[PDB]
């Protein structure tokens, strides 16, 4: 099982020109 | 170039020593003629950081040493704030955070601003690299640009960071050494001289006012306050003064009226009847409810026994080639061992006393109950000296007469405790406690037990009158009813059983009391 | 020419060595022994090239592509100095530090973390692709190689990894020549101070962690209370080295030898010499790869100080000792992984002499419902008798209170030329140990030596120098008195 | 194939009789398998007492037949693993060597590797139900594997019910008479005739029952300082055992 895999990505992208 | 020339050693009592060690590692390289300094070719030091457990004001230290250096005031980091969504933007705050440092080291670099930061709870921000904790994302890995802004190719000694943890093993282990992080120290509970100091900082204000601190006694205070600490410490006058003018504010109604009164002393018994409020890290206050009616003086044995008790532990205290002393007191059931050990500990007056015992743990594995008493001594050895308790060893490791059962990796642990002496120079007490030896003696732990003591229960009644001239609850004229019969008797009981059915027997009949007293007692013994 | 690092000419031989044009070399091992100071030293010996400082992680940027626009800015050979001057060879360097965090296995690792966060493909790409840009140098340092070492390497482009960081326990010296040298020309330095008796405690101490003692010692010479200058003495180096600093030690023993070795009669004198014939059986002779003996006693004689003067007596590279102290609690299974670790440990080392105290409680022996740790015994047991791969030597010596069980459960077999330590033989031995220790004085001793010789006694130390103590303790009058008693009381 | 100098690093020694006893059985057993339509796999115990050399022995009769693969199960690399892993490596080996033309295996220390203790007996039986199987599966194909057990003690075997299972056995006695023993010291050279003699007339007349691998190991235990005197250490060593 290994329950409580709960997991957060971030933002890498910040589109701009 | 120097310092603030107003510290004086103002904010701290207890950590003297110390902040010592902050002079003599942080300060000295500074303040000393720069030319012999080029002569020395040494460079400063950065990165102090304290560990110490919850309360001891570590961060009293961080913020005194910012107040007492002369520089652009410390950039403080109120915890994590440096993180962000955005990847780049955490790992690049930091530049942020040493920019002025090194424009202060680039541009006019001889003589420097010495510039400072505070860092607070490392536990958050550093890890072991992002292996440990679960998977921490790369977003976790901001140490490695802490790395390489401090110690990396590019080098700074015009900047010092401080670290301030609970738990500092957490570290990975390449910040502590010297270089990133060049001293590492605790602070610890304080003694009761430090106790006395800071009590005074905190009391001085009011005692310099005449009409405050009336009759206080701080030194008795201190006695009294055996493991009070830091916070703990002045969070207790902190609601002294409270208790104290309580009597005033209220008079319960829309307004509150204490403007007539403001002649406010602050008594010591109101400081004394605050301390039941606080209650200290170590849950050692409840000694009551092992022992509920304490220790009655029958006979001889009594005294013997507690002799021994001193005499054992001013062996412990006095000796090297024993640093460590291992004795079990054994007795028929219900014979006061619990308590009895209790009291020597309350005559020895160690620091750093604990009583393990299965009424702490009650349904736990043998694992655990073996890690419990893992940590115990692990703090037991941690400290100085101390003492011990092991109450029902029957108990801890289990033990039921059907069949041979208990648990061997309890036994094993204890054991090869019991022979585990402390590092150098620390010392050692341990005591234990059992209603069965012959079963100690099959499993071959009253050979590891040093010593031993055969504590009686009451015998005759030239010992049960006088226990019962004690404890009450008693007369002449039933007591004249009882010696007769009681003397051809010689009844052998023990004194909790005897506790017990003194109660029962009383509450039926003011009269028939010995009638069901000496009826019941037909039952135990012949 | 090494001035700076003084830590070793292997290394910086070696690296140059079978190198000198390469790309990609990589420097790995515990943080320390100089790593930056590897750069900030061959930088300049070279032909006068931009260091390139770099802060490794520094490149992630939260927009898209700048990040890659970075790395490809930062290079500025491949464009021009490829083909300009008519050179046709550059000497521009790159050095990253902390690579972890800018490289991963395949980018999907510590969260599956997305493209534009992991994207490594480039540097892999970029000397592997169009062309190997041969010109420049990549200097690249880990101090945590396990991460990256798996997954980034690809021979030809990273072949390159060499272990370093040894303490060097005569280079020390020379590494710590350089920051005394000052110290040395200025008339600051003490003449009582002997370099390598201040180094000769330094086993495990590394030399990067060997500076923070030197500012320690010109600070507590400098340190001032709440004038007298150049007072650069001796006296802070041993505080210095035993109170503020101690780093990667994992060294612990000689606490279980307490009070010395005492010859208190001809059986401790035969079994250290029995012990030294033993480890001379090891070293001088083939077709005896292994050696085991088991030295049984009765309690409290000691003999885990026995074992382990048997071991701090012979000059060994490795030696540790095998006891419940440390894993008290683990279990059945993690006491026989702690003890193969230590095992292998030595089977790595070339000559070795492992010690193993107190079998009849590590093994958890109880005598009523008889049972132990089978696991830990049937490892044990062909422990003693696995010898090493070819031409090291090991040692295995054994304590125990009880080898009834043992010759019962057959592990007397595989142990080799046991042996057998005495109790105290009579009072004459204990009276004149006594008189050795000096806990006792000669008149008390003749008040002891009326009841000698009527009364045999066999007694154990441990218990004799305990059971002396709570005498001591009491009054002059009612010590031997009491002393006699216990003797009497137990040993009858 | 490993060269398995590990298993036998002294070397072996035909001190009597016995040694071409055993392995021409062996060898002819090993013919027999090569030669068999009937049995595709056979089993033998090398049994007797504990420093007999067995295993060195195991090791000599498979280097003596060459076969293509040959392979240990040993707690030497399986040390420290529960029962079923146990089983899980010892198994996976087999199921390596069945699809090899032909084989043998040899499995030593049968009761180390089955963590057997007397005191009250007790044991995996789930290695052992393994291995009574494992000694009877006949491949599915033709090709042949032969077993060779190294057990240290026969009467626990037999009281399991294994050696039925088990197609036969040898009994390996250690060295009995004192003109075999001083044979075997003679060829390994290390007293010469001058000190031989003293040791003739002390155990020649006297047999004595002793094993190989103590006896190679107590004599470099005495060797040291030997020219002026050790034979009587020696001596005084080997009068404990065979008396
Ligand atoms: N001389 C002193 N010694 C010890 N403690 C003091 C002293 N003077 C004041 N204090 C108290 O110490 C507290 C400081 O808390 P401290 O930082 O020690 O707790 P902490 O658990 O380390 O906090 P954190 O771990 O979150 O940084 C203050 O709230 C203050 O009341
Ligand atoms: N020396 C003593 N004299 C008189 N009373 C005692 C003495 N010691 C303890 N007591 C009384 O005994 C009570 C505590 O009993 P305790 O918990 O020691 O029993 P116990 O040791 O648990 O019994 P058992 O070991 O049979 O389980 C206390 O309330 C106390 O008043
Ligand atoms: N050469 C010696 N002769 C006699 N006693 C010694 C000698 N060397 C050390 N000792 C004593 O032996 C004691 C410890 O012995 P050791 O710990 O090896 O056995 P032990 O663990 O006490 O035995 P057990 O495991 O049966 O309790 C020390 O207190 C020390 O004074
Ligand atoms: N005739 C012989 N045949 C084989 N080996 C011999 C002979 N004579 C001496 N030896 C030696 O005996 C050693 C092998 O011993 P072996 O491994 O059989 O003991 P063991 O059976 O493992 O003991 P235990 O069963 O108690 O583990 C080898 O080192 C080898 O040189
Ligand atoms: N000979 C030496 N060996 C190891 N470290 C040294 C030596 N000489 C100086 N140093 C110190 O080492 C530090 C650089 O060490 P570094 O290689 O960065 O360690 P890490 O690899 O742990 O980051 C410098 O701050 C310097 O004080």
């Amino acid at each position: 099982m290994a329950e409580d895999a709960d997991m957060r990505n971030e933002l890498e992208e910040m589109q701009r020109r | 170039i120097n310092p603030d020339w107003n510290f004086e050693k103002m904010g701290i009592g207890g950590l003297d020593k110390e902040f010592s060690d902050i002079f003599r590692r942080a300060f000295a390289s500074r303040v000393f003629p720069p030319e012999i300094v080029e002569q020395m070719g040494c460079k400063h030091v950065k990165g102090i950081l304290l560990y110490g457990p919850p309360g001891c004001g570590k961060t009293l230290l961080a913020r005194q040493i910012g107040k007492m250096l002369n520089a652009r005031e410390p950039k403080v980091v109120n915890g994590p704030e440096i993180l962000n969504k955005y990847v780049g933007e955490s790992e690049a705050n930091i530049r942020k955070l040493f920019a002025d440092a090194e424009e202060e080291q680039r541009r006019l670099g001889a003589n420097s601003g010495l510039h400072i930061i505070i860092f607070d709870e490392i536990d958050a921000i550093c890890k072991q690299r992002g292996s440990m904790a679960g998977s921490t994302g790369v977003h976790d890995t901001v140490v490695n640009q802490l790395l390489s802004k401090i110690d990396g190719v590019e080098q700074l000694n015009n900047i010092l960071v401080i670290g301030m943890t609970n738990r500092p093993d957490l570290i990975d282990e390449a910040l502590l050494r010297p270089g990133r992080l060049e001293v590492k120290m605790e602070i610890g509970l304080p003694d009761e001289k430090g106790r006395l100091q800071i009590l005074h900082i905190h009391t001085a204000r009011m005692r310099g006012h005449q009409l405050l601190s009336a009759d206080v006694d701080i030194k008795e205070l201190a006695v009294e306050t055996k493991n009070f600490s830091g916070a703990e410490l002045e969070g207790l006058v902190r609601a002294a003064q409270s208790t104290a003018m309580n009597r005033h504010i209220i008079a319960e109604v829309d307004m509150e009226k204490a403007e007539s009164l403001q002649v406010t002393r602050g008594d010591f018994l109101a400081s004394l009847e605050n301390d039941i409020k606080p209650a200290f890290g170590t849950n050692q206050e409840d000694y009551a409810s092992y022992i509920m009616n304490g220790i009655i003086k029958w006979g001889d044995p009594v005294t013997r026994v507690l002799d021994d008790g001193e005499l054992l532990v001013q062996q412990t205290k006095n000796s090297d080639r024993t640093p460590l002393v291992s004795v079990l007191l054994e007795g028929p059931p219900h014979s006061g061992k619990t308590a009895l050990a209790a009291k020597i500990a309350e005559e020895s007056n160690f620091p750093f006393i604990k009583i393990c015992s299965p009424d702490k743990m009650i349904g736990f594995s043998e694992t655990a109950k073996c890690q419990a008493m893992k940590k115990i001594f692990d703090d037991a050895y941690k400290s100085q000296l101390s003492c011990v308790v092991v109450d029902d060893i029957e108990r801890l490791l289990d033990y039921v007469p059907i069949g041979p059962r208990f648990s061997n990796l309890v036994l094993q642990a204890l054991l090869v405790l019991l022979k585990k002496a402390p590092p150098q120079g620390r010392k050692l007490l341990i005591i234990g406690t059992t209603s069965r030896k012959d079963v100690l003696q099959e499993m071959e732990m009253l050979n590891a037990f040093s010593t031993t003591i055969h504590v009686p229960n009451i015998a005759t009644g030239e010992q049960l009158l006088e226990a019962l001239e004690l404890l009450g609850n008693f007369k002449d004229k039933e007591r004249t009813t009882i010696a007769q019969q009681v003397k051809g008797k010689k009844v052998w009981i023990g004194i909790k059983k005897l506790l017990m059915l003194i109660e029962m027997s009383l509450q039926m009949d003011p009269e028939y009391r010995v009638r069901k007293f000496l009826a019941l007692l037909r039952e135990e013994g012949a």
